This record gives C-alpha cells, structure tokens and sequence, in this order.
RNA sequence: GAAAGAUGGUGAACUAUGCCUGAGCGGGGCGAAGCCAGAGGCUCUGGUGGAGGCUCGAAGCGAUACUGACGUGCAAAU
RNA sequence: CAAAUAUUCAAAUGAGAACUUUGAAGGCCGAAGAGGAGAAAGGUUCCAUGUGAACGGCACUUGCACAUGGGUAAGCCGAUCCUAAGGGACGGGGUAACCCCGGCAGAUAGCGCACGCGCCCCGAAAGGGAAUCGGGUUAAGAUUUCCCGAGCCGGGAUGUGGCGGUUGACGGCGACGUUAGGAAGUCCGGAGACGCCGGCGGGGGCCUCGGGAAGAGUUAUCUUUUCUGCUUAACGGCCUGCCAACCCUGGAAACGGUUCAGCCGGAGGUAGGGUCCAGUGGCCGGAAGAGCACCGGGUGUCCGGUGCGCCCCCGGCGGCCCAUGAAAAUCCGGAGGACCGCCGUUCACGCCCGGUCGUACUCAUAACCGCAUCAGGUCUCCAAGGUGAACAGCCUCUGGCCAAUGGAACAAUGUAGGCAAGGGAAGUCGGCAAAACGGAUCCGUAACUUCGGGAAAAGGAUUGGCUCUGAGGACCGACUCAGAACUGGUACGGACAAGGGGAAUCCGACUGUUUAAUUAAAACAAAGCAUUGCGAUGGUCCUCGCGGAUGCUGACGCA
C-alpha cells in the first residue's frame, strides 16, 4: 500500500485504465480515498469536508465507487 | 603485591611442579608482551599465532619467533646474510 | 496443467486454479476452482452430481 | 521492604556480593563521578588540568561519593 | 504468558532458524523468522567497511530487488576500494611512473 | 513421519486397502473353505518393516 | 595373536592425517624460464597460520610470465618476512632473506631453508619451524653443492636447486613445556590419531610382544633386528647402542 | 548326544575409535597477569580487572555405599 | 493385582454405573511441567456414527478394540539446488573371473560470440539457500496450503511515459548523495563465510509500579480496593540515526581525551562541523472496515514510570590457543574500452505465467524400541507469580489432570519413614546404617608448603517482629548497606534448603579414563625424562596383485 499526498496525483491514478474501484472510508478526523490499482492500493487523506465532496463529484464516471 | 614470585604463572595454582612453572614463566611473559614496530615506531606488535606478529595500528604482519618477536638466531642469520651479500659484491 | 485442459475439453468451463493431493487410499484428488462467471452449482446440475 | 523491614541478618541467604555485586557498585560510582567531573569542566568550574588530575584520582579510588569529590575540588581551588 | 511454538518443521535452534516475537492485531504473540546478520562490502587493502552500501544477504543485493544508487559508489573502484585506498593507488601510480622516466634519463 | 517418500506412501496405501474383512457373499459360494482374512494386521502388533 | 597397533596404521583407516582445515601445500612456484635466467618479483599479502604446522606460511602474489592473470603462491615463511614486502625469485635475485635463489648463487656459509633435492622439486629440506640448512662448499666441475641438513648430515645437491634465504619462522616452539594432557590433546587433534599411547607392557600378549606377565616387563631384549617381520618389529629397531651416555 | 575344524556370506539401528556438520552446560566462592591512585625510595597500602584441564553446586553426563528394595521383578541390570 | 499424595456429592444415560457424561467441591503436575509444538520411528492410531463376541490382566453404557464412512489443497513451508567428511565411476592398471584400484593424465567428450577460449555424478527435511503477512474458516486442515484482504519472488513478452546524447546524466572541497544515466572477449575484489570465554551497551518480547475508563469478585467490619482485558502483521514512504568506521577545518607540554576494563593522538588529539552504517526504533499508509472487551446496532480500544530483572537478537571491546576454529552454489561491485547513433536505457507504470512429491495424527508412565497399553531407553523449541543468590526445594496462575481394580479391618513378620530416659561404639571384620554439621554477617585461623596453597582450617559471636534514623542518585525515583529504640515463653537461615571436624601412615603427582550386567582402583592415560630408526633411491606400515597410509608431511618432522 502507498499514500498519495496531493489531490491531483490521485486524480490521474483514478483515471488509470488498470484502476478498478474507489473506496471512501470516513473517519472521525478525515476522509480516506483508496483506489485499487493493479499492483498497489493508493490512499489519499482529505482533511476537508468540501474537498472530499469536490473529489467525490469529480471522479471519473467510468470508475466504480464504493462507500465504506 | 598479590604475589611474591609467581606473577603470570599464578594462574596454574599448585600444579605441574615449581621448576616447570618457572620454566614456562619466561615464554608466558614474552609471548604476551608488546613489541616495537620498526615500520611505524609504536609498541603495538602482538602475537596472533605462533610465529605471527601483527601490529595493531599500522597493520603490518611479520613472521617471527614462536614466543618472541625476534629470535636470537634471527639477528645472527640476518648479519651473516648481510655480510655475505656485501662481500659477494 | 493437464487437469485444467481436461475440464475445459470435457465441460467447457474455465478453471481459475487447481489444487491436487494424493489421498491415503492412493488415488489423486483435484480441487478445481472455476473462474467467476462460471457457477459450479449449474455445472454440478449438468454433470448429475446434484 | 522499602521501609526497611525483613532485611536483617536472619533474612539473608546469599552473600553480600551475590545480593549486590561490588562491580555494580564500582560501575555506578565511576559513572556518577565522571559525569560530575564532565559537568564541571563545562560551565568552567574546573579547567582541563584539574579535570585530568581528578579523573585519575577517581579511578584511583580516592573519593567514595559526590560530596567527598566536590569538597576536594573546593579545597583544591582554595589555594589562592 | 503465551508460550510460543515454531511455525515450520525446523525443530533446532540453528542460526538459520532464528526467530523474533511480534504482537499481532489479533492480540497474541507469534514467531517471525528473521534473516541472519550479514557483513557488508569490505575493503581488501584496509579491511574496513565500504561506506554507502547496506549490509544485506547476498541475494538481497540482486538488481531486480535493490536500487542502483544503493548498490554502487560514484568513484573509481566504487564499492571495491575505500577512499584512502584509491588515493594511495593514484599517488603510487603517478609517483612510480615519474621514477621510471627518471631512471630512463639517468 | 509426516515427511514421506512417494514410494513409501504408495505401499502404505495398498496395505490400508488389504486389511478389510472378507465379503460375506464369498462364504456362500459353492465350494468355499475361506473363513477369515488370515492376513489382517493391526498397527500396534505385527509392524511392517519398511 | 591379533594385529598390533603399529601394523594397523598402514591401512590408513582411522590413522589418516587430519587435513580438513589446511591451507594447501607450501612450496616454491614451478621452475620456469624467468626464474632459470633472471628474477621475478612477488609481493607478500598475508602471513597465516596452518593447522598442524608449526611454521607460518606466506601468501605471495606474482604476475604470470605470459598470461594476463595473477599467480598466487604459498610457501613456508622465513623469519623476518612481512606483508607488503617484495620477494624475488630466480638466478639474478639478490641475497636477501625471503628471496628464492639457486644454490649456485648462495656463497659458502649461507643460511637457507626449503631446499630442493631435485631441480624443480619446489623445496624438500629444512621446512619445519626454526630449521635451516647451511651451504658448506661448491663444486664447479660436477656442478654440485654441499649443504648441511638440520639433523647434521651432509648432502650433495645440484647447484641449480632452489632455496629461500634465511631460516624458517616460528623457532623456539618446543622449548615451552606442554604442562597438560589437554595441551597435547589439542596439538595432535589437528595432526593424526596418535597421541594417547598405551605402553606395550600394559597390554595382553595377544596384542603386543611386550604384553603379558605377572609383572609389567618386556622379558626379552627391546632391541630388534632390522629385518624382523611387521608385528615383531617393536621396541628399539636396529639400534647400534642403548642407554644414556 | 560334544567341545571343535572348514567353505562361502550378513551385520558399526548397541558399543569402540577417526572424520564432517549441528545443538547444549543456573546461581555462588577463590581471586593470576595487566591497569589506577597514595606513601616511600623498585618497595608498601587500597582499589580495579577477571585468569585457571580452580572450587561449591542447577540441567546434563556418570555410578561410590547401603553389599537397601526387588530378585517366577515394573525391569534378561530396574 | 500395594511406586508416581485423592477422592466426594447430586443428576443424567443405560438391562446393568466405584470406573461413561454434566455440574459442584477437595486435591496434584507447578511451568529444564503430568502444559503447548517438532525431528527420527510408526502408518490411519486422526474425525463421525454404530456395537454380537474377543481385547482394554476388576469393570464399562465405554475405545489407541471392532464395523461402516470421511479426512492431508502451496510459485512463497520443505524436499528439490550447492557443496562437507565421504561414496561411486569413463579410460587406463591388476585380476581365471566375480571383482579391486582415481591421479595414474588419456585427442576429456565442451563453452563464448567462421573466430576466440579450454588448468562426471551421488552425498545434509539441524551446514549454505529466490520470494508472505495479518484476520477468518472444519467433526476432523491450514501452528504461513482453503477464504478475505494486502504483498513479494522468478521467468517471459510488450507497450506508454520518463531519462541520455559535450555519444554514454547531474550534485558535493570531501566522506558521499540522487528513482534512470553505453558496451565484448579478458581480468580483479567482496558478500556467502564461520571458534571458545568475559564484561559493557542497544532493540524486541515478558515481568513489574501508577493513572484513566469497561466489566466481574469481596463487602457483619475494612478495602478511591482485588481480578481480567484496554491490540496493531508482512510490505511501502518519510524521519531518526546508536556503538563503531569515514570526511573537512585547525594544529596540541602546564600534555590532553577517555572505558566497568581498555585505550587514543603531529602517521594529526581535544574541539567545531558533517558522511555513512542498523534497528526487532518513530510517524503515516496497510488499518479499524480487523480483533478484543462491554452495553443493548452503540461505546471504547488511553496516559505515564521503572530495572546488576528473565528470554532472544544485535553492537563494540577484552582474553585464550605448540588449538586459530568448512566449502560450493548463488549474488553484488569493480579495472579495461575493442564496438556502436535515431539508438541506448540496471527507471516508473502496464500485460502473461508459475511443474512434481510430502502435508492427517502420536512423538510417549498407551501411537517409537524394549515379545505388552513394560516405573526402562529415545534429539529439540517455548516457559509466568512468591520465597530465595538461584531454571534449588516448597506453595500458586495459564494449560492439563485425579489414570494407575475396588470394599472391610489394623495380627505376627516385612517394606518405607520417625522418636526414645541413662550411657555413648561397650555393637561389628570394620561406626555399616543413622545422628550430628550446614545459609548469611562479624571476629579469628596452625603445622606444613612446589610460596600458588593449606583455608569454609581450627575456634568463637550474631540472625525474629515492630517503630524509626543515616548514607549512597537522576533530571522525581530504585534498591543496597550501616545504626538505634521498643518488643515476644531465648524465639528467630523457625518449613525448605544446607561442609561434620582433627592427628597421622600406604599408594597414585594433580584434572582425565576403565572391566555395558559382581572389581572405579594402587590399574590405564598424562605432562616431564630418556632411548631407537630415518635425508625420500628413506624409515615405519598396509595390499593377492596393481598400488596405498604417514604425506596438503621433511629432523622444532615422522615412526
Ligand atoms: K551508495
Ligand atoms: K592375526
Ligand atoms: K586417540
Ligand atoms: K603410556
Ligand atoms: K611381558
Ligand atoms: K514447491
Ligand atoms: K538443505
Ligand atoms: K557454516
Ligand atoms: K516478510
Ligand atoms: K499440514
Ligand atoms: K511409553
Ligand atoms: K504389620
Ligand atoms: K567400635
Ligand atoms: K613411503
Ligand atoms: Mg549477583
Ligand atoms: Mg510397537
Ligand atoms: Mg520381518
Ligand atoms: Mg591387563
Ligand atoms: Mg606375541
Ligand atoms: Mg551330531
Ligand atoms: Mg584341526
Ligand atoms: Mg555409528
Ligand atoms: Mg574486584
Ligand atoms: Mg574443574
Ligand atoms: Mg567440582
Ligand atoms: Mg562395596
Ligand atoms: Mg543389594
Ligand atoms: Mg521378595
Ligand atoms: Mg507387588
Ligand atoms: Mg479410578
Ligand atoms: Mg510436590
Ligand atoms: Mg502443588
Ligand atoms: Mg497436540
Ligand atoms: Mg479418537
Ligand atoms: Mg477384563
Ligand atoms: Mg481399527
Ligand atoms: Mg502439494
Ligand atoms: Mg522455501
Ligand atoms: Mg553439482
Ligand atoms: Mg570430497
Ligand atoms: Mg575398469
Ligand atoms: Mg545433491
Ligand atoms: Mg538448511
Ligand atoms: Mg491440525
Ligand atoms: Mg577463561
Ligand atoms: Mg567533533
Ligand atoms: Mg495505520
Ligand atoms: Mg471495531
Ligand atoms: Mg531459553
Ligand atoms: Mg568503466
Ligand atoms: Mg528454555
Ligand atoms: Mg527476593
Ligand atoms: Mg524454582
Ligand atoms: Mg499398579
Ligand atoms: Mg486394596
Ligand atoms: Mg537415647
Ligand atoms: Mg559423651
Ligand atoms: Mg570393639
Ligand atoms: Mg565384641
Ligand atoms: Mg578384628
Ligand atoms: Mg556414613
Ligand atoms: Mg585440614
Ligand atoms: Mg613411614
Ligand atoms: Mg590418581
Ligand atoms: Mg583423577
Ligand atoms: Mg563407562
Ligand atoms: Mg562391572
Ligand atoms: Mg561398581
Ligand atoms: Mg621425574
């Protein structure tokens, strides 16, 4: 497993062809976005409520999205 | 202190006879002594094995006597070899 | 390798993996897991074991 | 036990060395006294000549604890 | 106190069977098998350690398993000779070569 | 042991099959003299030296 | 009777030498053109211990005369040799301790070790620690040389035989008392299965000619013919004299 | 109905010894060299240090005495 | 039918219960176990259901018996690969043949890119070694094979992006750093890769003290109390950076730095500033969604302290040797630069694949051997609290057990274990057996001596509980050691544990060894002493023969 820091790098990874699904995990602190790729699971931590929503709406329409 | 005559040989206790302990004393002392290194100029040469004498700091290793760095005949042989070499010329 | 090729030529199904063992009675037993989109219960009905 | 009960001669089965080794006591004394000497060389309470002389006297078993060592330092500096 | 067992069929405390105790998220203690301590690269003329390279088992240095910066040092005789050894060889190579010319002239 | 050669396991499988009671209908045959197996072995007695 | 212990050693079953941790044969480099006509320089890289051998060995590296290769040698170290020292082998090598020379190049009185008996032997004489041979005289007509061996015997060798200059390192080893059966046990543990020796008088007659009796005694002269059969040849063999002079 | 003799074979899973490669042996007592300081002029005093086919002893290994028990034994040696 | 402390009550089932099952109680093993798992060996003994007889030396409803079925899943665990001591073996040699010989060298049977080079196999499930983790799941498996999730290794094809062309990258004085960043034959180095002993330091786990919250126990009295739990894997990124090692500046006597011990410095110390190294270290991802504990979906999964503590691993010193303590496969690095341009790329991401055999169970007072379900024998890992010097003995927790035919009664004689007034070896071949001594602290200790010992010589005194006091530290704490008062039926190493001492003679120097199953010794060995042979065309020895051991040896050696 690997962590992603900036939002844009998560955007390109979720747009990868080998990306299969995105899991959204809600914690009491932040919101974790996990995209399952071929070799690694990439996790990005969003500490902002609206940035989580903007990320949710701006995801690629072709990728599956799951709520955890 | 701690002993009047035994010295290093007191590790053997009362065993083996007084004459044998006195015999081994000189070689026990000499083989555990620190010798002068002609290459670097320090008293850092220690016996690594019988005949092998290595300096701690400069790292030179030298073939010498069994229980002393230079045997008496080694000095005599070197002088004979040196005199033969010069007189050969 | 021969096992997964055999199940394909016999039942027209695709095996994801094959685990084999030799039983204490001396025979060989194969565990053939089918790929998703193949339903073993349907295959079991066609063969006749259910 | 902390108050000191049950610690008389009728309760001791090992030797004094087997209970608290003399080497452990000596190691604690050196570390305590060498730390104090280093603490005084820094902060300039003593100079390097005094420190070296006291370091060899500590190894020579001249001071049995801290209070003896500080008193010796004060008396040594009392010269002028 | 949660005594432990070996997890494979090696029953003897050999150097290749060394274990460590770890706590799992299951709240228990299990054995994990470690790797034997390995020397790193060594210098043949000084005997000292070669700086800049980790101390691994020989097959952990494999190219597919280790990055190139970790494997090498950027100097002639990089992972083979230390800096002091390389300086001495350069100076010896040049100074003896000058002596060869002086022998030729004289 | 748990660690077995294949050839040892194959022989152990055959010996497992061979120590069964004789079928009951064998005793009903026309000219039958067989009473019991005469070759049953129990593991605790009569070890097979392999 | 039964086969005696002296006879059983020739089968070499449990009496073979213990050589599992030995560093290799110690000997000169094979004689070649460069040594036969000039000199070749090698450098001493290590002075190491060889189990079962009193004398230290010297690891020496040469450059191959015609191949692009290193040539690593290992012979008995003369006293005074050291790591990083240049040694020279051949006809034109200087008379210095650690150098390998033909006997023709060593004047009368020289101290030598690892002396060849045949030209190209790689060293046969004076190899144990502290031992050496002395050059006595030279014969230019026959091309032979006279040397004195450590046992005192004179020997005639070809003048082309090679020897190292100096005496073998590690001398004085046997002047130290062993003091313990255990020290003797460790000495012979890395040599051979020979150390704890049982006296023949302490045996039964089936095992030894000295065995038997109601007192421990040989019962016949311990001096024995040179031509006695094995099993019979025990004691002092072909002795010209006995006793302490 | 011998004690034997001979021919040709099988065993070092017990035990004997050599070799290779592994594994193992609490806690105490005594306190050798080397080293520090003090006093004297190398000696004395106090420390430090931790040697030895040293010692009391746990595991292990062994087997002295009761000539104990048993002696158709738990056991052809416990 | 008596070793290994031990059973009792109620109920159930059943024709039948001292022996089966459940619950309760009383006990034992006491963590170098009667606990939890392996290697050999066994081979179905493993699990379920059922029960005619036999068997389980009494019994059984019951089973390690019997009958019928079921059960062992791997690219990552092993074997497999490599070599060790060693074994076999082509040609050749010997031999009537069976067969016995491997260094005796025989066109060595082939390897890279015509050209170039050229010094067999077997043998380790404890040696070396590609790569896995956590959680879940069965009647029986998986202590890493199945499921969930998350990785890794090896191999093979292929792009997309990046990177280099001063053809083969930058930065740093330097140690060295950065995910990339030419290259053939040839050559060189390292890792693999190594003994024993003693301190010291570090990390992980465990033990231990406190706080908080959750639940449980006790509760006539007391107890902010006693108990339980409060977790975080491989793998990836960033940080940190021990103890050593290294670099730059500078130039030291009034020498300094420094360890428990050492030791270090003009061959450059102290000091100042840095590089690297390893971690089973920290944070984040994995990952709270899991697991656990509570309450009926919900809550919580937190904060500190301490150490000559115990186990494992690591680091770094010291000591010891007439002892110097494997090899190979495999992997990495380097020297050189023939050759080459739209071609190079050890980079990231992406695609495909991963064979065969073992895997259940026991591992022992019942699964192995001893004719047996035999008090014997049989290699390992883990290992808690108290007392205490302590893996001693004794008691306890986890886990496991009450299986060793049962009942009645206490004769002689036994066996095992005790006590005994007065005497104290008078007993007996003989103090055999038993008793006495025993820990710790203080005092004190002879002859003799190889000066090291003898020595714990001998001989005396003390020891409980309680209430205090003093000393010894770090940046608030832990044990130790001294001192005092009081006090008890003078008892106090209160059980346990734990030398009897002295004066001499004989033998053997000592430590070691030995007649497995009647002799442990004065016997054997041993260091020391002495003698003999031998310079290799040799001595000693083996072999039918050919040949071989000493010998990887050379008189400080071999015999
Ligand atoms: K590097
Ligand atoms: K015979
Ligand atoms: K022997
Ligand atoms: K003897
Ligand atoms: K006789
Ligand atoms: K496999
Ligand atoms: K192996
Ligand atoms: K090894
Ligand atoms: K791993
Ligand atoms: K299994
Ligand atoms: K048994
Ligand atoms: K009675
Ligand atoms: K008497
Ligand atoms: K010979
Ligand atoms: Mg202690
Ligand atoms: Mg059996
Ligand atoms: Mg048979
Ligand atoms: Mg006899
Ligand atoms: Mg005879
Ligand atoms: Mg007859
Ligand atoms: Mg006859
Ligand atoms: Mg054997
Ligand atoms: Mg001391
Ligand atoms: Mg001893
Ligand atoms: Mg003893
Ligand atoms: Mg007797
Ligand atoms: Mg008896
Ligand atoms: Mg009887
Ligand atoms: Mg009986
Ligand atoms: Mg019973
Ligand atoms: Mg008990
Ligand atoms: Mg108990
Ligand atoms: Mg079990
Ligand atoms: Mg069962
Ligand atoms: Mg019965
Ligand atoms: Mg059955
Ligand atoms: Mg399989
Ligand atoms: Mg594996
Ligand atoms: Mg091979
Ligand atoms: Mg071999
Ligand atoms: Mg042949
Ligand atoms: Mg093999
Ligand atoms: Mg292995
Ligand atoms: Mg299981
Ligand atoms: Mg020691
Ligand atoms: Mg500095
Ligand atoms: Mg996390
Ligand atoms: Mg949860
Ligand atoms: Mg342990
Ligand atoms: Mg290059
Ligand atoms: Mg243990
Ligand atoms: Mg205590
Ligand atoms: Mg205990
Ligand atoms: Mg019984
Ligand atoms: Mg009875
Ligand atoms: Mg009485
Ligand atoms: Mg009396
Ligand atoms: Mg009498
Ligand atoms: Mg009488
Ligand atoms: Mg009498
Ligand atoms: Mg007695
Ligand atoms: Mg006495
Ligand atoms: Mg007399
Ligand atoms: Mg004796
Ligand atoms: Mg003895
Ligand atoms: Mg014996
Ligand atoms: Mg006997
Ligand atoms: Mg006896
Ligand atoms: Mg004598």
């Amino acid at each position: 497993p690997k962590q992603i820091h900036e939002i844009k790098d998560f955007l390109l990874t979720a747009r990868r062809k080998d990306a299969r699904s995105v899991r959204i995990k809600r914690t009491k602190d932040a919101v974790k976005f996990k995209v399952r790729c071929s070799r690694y699971l990439y996790t990005l931590c969003v500490h902002d409520t609206d940035k989580a929503n903007k990320l949710k709406q701006s995801l690629p329409p072709g990728l599956n999205v799951q709520e955890v | 202190k701690r002993t009047k005559k035994a010295g290093i040989v007191g590790k053997y206790g009362t065993r083996y006879g007084a004459s044998l302990r006195k015999q081994i004393k000189k070689m026990e002392v000499s083989q555990h002594s620190k010798y002068f290194c002609e290459f670097c100029g320090k008293f850092a040469v220690k016996r690594k094995a019988v005949g092998i004498w290595g300096c701690k700091d400069c790292g030179k290793v030298k073939a010498g006597g069994a229980y002393t760095m230079n045997t008496a005949s080694a000095v005599t042989v070197r002088s004979t070899i040196r005199r033969l070499r010069e007189q050969t010329e | 390798k021969k096992i997964k090729a055999a199940v394909k030529k016999m039942y027209d199904i695709q095996a994801k993996k094959v685990n084999t063992l030799i039983r204490p009675d001396g025979k060989k037993k194969a565990y053939v897991k089918l790929t998703p989109d193949y339903d073993a219960l349907d295959v079991a009905n066609k063969i006749g074991i259910i | 036990k902390q108050k000191g009960r049950h610690s008389g001669y009728g309760k001791r089965r090992g030797t004094r060395e087997a209970r608290l080794p003399t080497k452990i006591l000596w190691m604690r004394r050196m570390r305590v006294l060498r730390r104090l000497l280093r603490k005084y060389r820094e902060a300039k309470k003593i100079d390097k000549h005094m420190y070296h002389d006291m370091y060899l006297k500590v190894k020579g078993n001249m001071f049995k604890n801290k209070r003896v060592l500080m008193e010796s330092i004060h008396k040594s500096k009392a010269e002028k | 106190v949660q005594r432990l067992t070996y997890r494979k069929r090696h029953s003897y405390a050999t150097k290749s069977n060394q274990t460590r105790v770890v706590k799992t998220p299951g709240g228990k203690l299990v054995y994990q098998y470690t790797k034997k301590r390995a020397s790193g690269p060594k210098c043949p003329v000084t005997g000292k350690k070669i700086q800049g390279i980790p101390h691994l088992r020989p097959t952990e240095y494999k190219r597919s398993r280790l990055s190139r910066n970790r494997r090498t040092v950027n100097r002639p005789y990089g992972g083979v000779l230390s800096g002091p050894a390389v300086r001495e060889r350069i100076i010896r190579a040049f100074l003896v070569e000058e002596q060869k010319i002086v022998k030729k002239v004289l | 042991p748990s660690h077995k050669t294949f050839r040892i396991k194959q022989k152990l499988a055959k010996k497992q099959r061979q120590n069964r009671p004789i079928p009951y209908w064998i005793r009903m045959r026309t000219d039958n003299t067989i009473r019991y197996n005469a070759k049953r072995r129990h593991w605790r007695r009569t070890k097979l030296g392999f | 009777g039964r086969v005696i212990r002296a006879q059983r050693k020739g089968a070499g079953s449990v009496f073979k030498s213990h050589t599992h941790h030995r560093k290799g044969p110690a000997r000169f480099r094979s004689l070649d053109f460069g040594e036969r006509n000039g000199y070749l320089k090698g450098v001493v890289t290590d002075v190491i211990h060889d189990p079962g051998r009193g004398a230290p060995l010297a690891k020496v590296t040469f450059r191959h005369p015609f191949r692009y290769k290193h040539q690593k040698e290992l012979f008995v170290a003369a006293e005074g040799m050291y790591t990083g020292q240049f040694v020279y082998c051949g006809r034109r090598a200087t008379l210095s301790v650690g150098n390998v020379l033909p006997l023709r190049s060593v004047p009368e009185g020289g101290v030598i070790c690892n002396v060849e008996h045949h030209v190209g032997d790689r060293g046969v004489f004076a190899r144990a620690s502290g031992d050496y041979a002395i050059v006595i005289s030279h014969n230019p007509d026959n091309g032979t040389s006279r040397i004195k061996l450590p046992s005192g015997a004179k020997k005639i060798v070809p003048s082309s035989c090679r020897a190292m200059i100096g005496q073998v390192a590690g001398g004085g080893r046997t002047e130290k008392p062993m003091l313990k059966a255990g020290n003797a046990y460790h000495k012979y543990r890395v040599k051979r299965n020979s150390w704890p020796k049982v006296r023949g008088v302490a045996m039964n007659p089936v095992e030894h000619p000295h065995g038997g009796g109601n007192h421990q005694h040989i019962g016949h002269a311990s001096t024995v013919r040179r031509d006695a059969p094995p099993g019979q040849k025990v004691g002092l063999i072909a002795a010209r004299r006995t006793g302490r002079l």
